[PDB]
């Protein structure tokens, strides 16, 4: 993997950083929304405010020509682009020629270095790494951080978590730089690694819950079905309500072993029973039964936080901030709240629909939220097209679609279509936004798109 | 020194200038920034900034 030809790029960009630190510099930080690219920038802009330099860190959704155009503009000294730039390499050197720009990312790159200097690409797959399991943007991030001060292996943690929301263990274990990273927390006891039930929820989900929604591996005739959990939980003694960590050592074994048992009886895949125990990551700076606990459940709490556009909130999560957390977690509880009275509210009126001939329109108007439309679709189908006003325009009906294989077997394709009619009104084209005085136009217009 | 905080800012913001004579933003909504306290404290008490503890 020439890890020594990565370590130089690495000490490269660190050096850059550090040098716009001490020459007072406003070190511009651009991080990726999920949990790999929250992590990375977590991760970056404590390495920044501990050589007492000065950041502004943004999450965005993705670099965009609009974006680059908008921190073209910004006209800083520095841009740290983390979990994010590989795949522009020339847009960014073309629109930011001007300033030094530091890339830390390990998607494939479009070209194996930036070609004018000041500009430095640090990125492992130009050296042999694999993109998805040797190293995560918040591990090059950690990298970066760790070059310019050892006092930054304090992030390891919040690096693996990454490194999990990225899925780099997807087989069970650790492969990689991530591996260094591993040792470096366990040598400060920031971090543990079990050999365990790889499934979700370990920390804030019940027994049942666990398993019903397992996937990574999925478990035949238990996944989906949250009843069939709780009766297989309550015949091989289990408390279905009880959560996996207060379980003890001896019941973990037991439960590791009635799964594969099950699985094994069920004819699962060898690779799924392979991936069901495995590495698990775990913090004692965090208490048992708390989500940022395990790699995992953190990770999930991040993404969770980048969804809802707080993917700064979930950064300051990472950095320590227990009264972030705190409002993370109100933020979460009035989200699953509102989804809640929108599963009531849209059961409650279903007799506002528009029957089609391939299709099924209901319009909430303000009642149900942009974002919550395609829960919607998808809780009036397991109980189809949703739409509803537009929070930020006011002229625009935001609008999903949902639909299952069922559907697909005569074609039905709902993205096709849902384009072709966005383009006949004017709107953008999954989900459709498209002005609220065609809504009638769009009905028409959907029915015959299929 | 000029003494300053972090913050996560609530909504668009230009440039300001600092009593550092060094320029603070501009802001997309939902950045965070290390800024002067004086001005981050003011946005905070505007409600158009919350304070951030960065451990170190």
């Amino acid at each position: 993997m020439d890890k020594e030809a990565f370590l130089e790029r690495v000490r490269e960009g660190a050096e850059l950083i550090k040098m716009h630190i001490e020459l007072g510099h406003t070190i511009r930080l651009i991080s990726h929304r999920d949990a790999d690219g929250i992590t990375a920038g977590a991760i970056l802009a404590k390495a920044v405010a501990r050589e007492g330099g000065t950041f502004q860190l943004s999450i965005v959704k993705q670099v965009s020509e609009e974006l680059i155009d908008q921190l073209a503009r910004e006209k800083r000294e520095i841009y740290v682009f983390s979990d994010l730039g590989s795949g522009s390499i020339e847009l960014i050197e073309e629109k930011l020629n001007f300033a030094t720009v530091v890339v830390a990312d390990h998607h494939p790159p479009e070209k194996d270095s930036f070609s004018t200097d000041s500009h430095v690409l640090v990125n492992p797959v130009p050296f042999g790494a694999n993109s998805v399991r040797d190293l995560s943007g918040s591990g090059v991030a950690y990298f970066v951080a760790r070059e310019m001060n050892r006092k930054n292996r304090d992030m390891a943690y919040v690096a693996i978590v990454g490194a999990v929301g990225d899925m780099q263990e997807i087989d069970g274990t650790f492969h990689g730089l991530n591996l260094e990273i591993i040792e470096d927390g366990k040598e400060l006891g920031i971090l543990e690694v079990r050999k365990e039930l790889r499934l979700f929820g370990r920390e804030s989900r019940p027994l049942y819950q666990m398993l019903a929604y397992a996937t990574n591996p999925e478990i035949p005739e238990i996944t989906g079905d949250e009843r069939k959990a709780i009766e297989w939980l309550r015949a091989k003694g289990f408390d279905p309500e009880m959560k996996y960590w207060q379980l003890r050592e001896e019941e973990k074994r037991k439960l590791h072993e009635a799964l594969l048992v099950h699985m094994i009886k069920h004819g699962a895949p060898k690779e799924a029973i392979d991936r069901l125990i495995g590495d698990v990551v775990i913090s004692p700076l965090y208490p048992e039964g708390d989500v940022r606990h395990e790699a995992r459940e953190f990770a999930t709490l991040l993404n969770a936080t980048g969804r809802l556009n707080a993917g700064t909130l979930g950064v300051a999560i990472c950095l320590g901030d227990e009264e972030a957390y705190k409002v993370a977690r109100k933020m979460l509880d009035d989200y699953k709240k509102e989804q809640i009275e929108a599963r009531k509210f849209i059961i409650q009126n279903w007799n506002m629909v528009e029957e089609g001939e391939h299709a099924y329109v209901f319009y909430a108007g303000k009642n149900i939220r942009d974002t919550l439309v395609g829960i919607a679709a998808n809780m009036a189908i397991n109980a189809v097209v949703v739409l509803a006003d537009s929070d930020e325009d006011e002229n625009l009906v935001k609008g999903s679609a949902r639909t299952t294989e069922k559907a697909l077997e005569k074609g039905y394709h709902l993205g096709e279509a849902l384009k072709e009619v966005a383009e006949k009104l004017g709107g953008e084209g999954a989900g459709i936004r498209f002005p609220k005085n065609r809504i009638d136009e769009f009905i028409k217009l959907f029915n015959e798109a299929l | 020194e000029v003494p300053k905080e972090a913050y996560i800012i609530q909504i668009d913001l230009p440039a300001v200038l600092g009593p550092d004579m060094k320029e603070y933003g501009p802001f997309m909504a939902g950045d965070m920034a290390i800024i002067p306290t004086v001005i981050g404290r003011a946005l905070v008490e505007r409600e158009a900034a919350r304070r951030v503890r960065i451990f170190l």
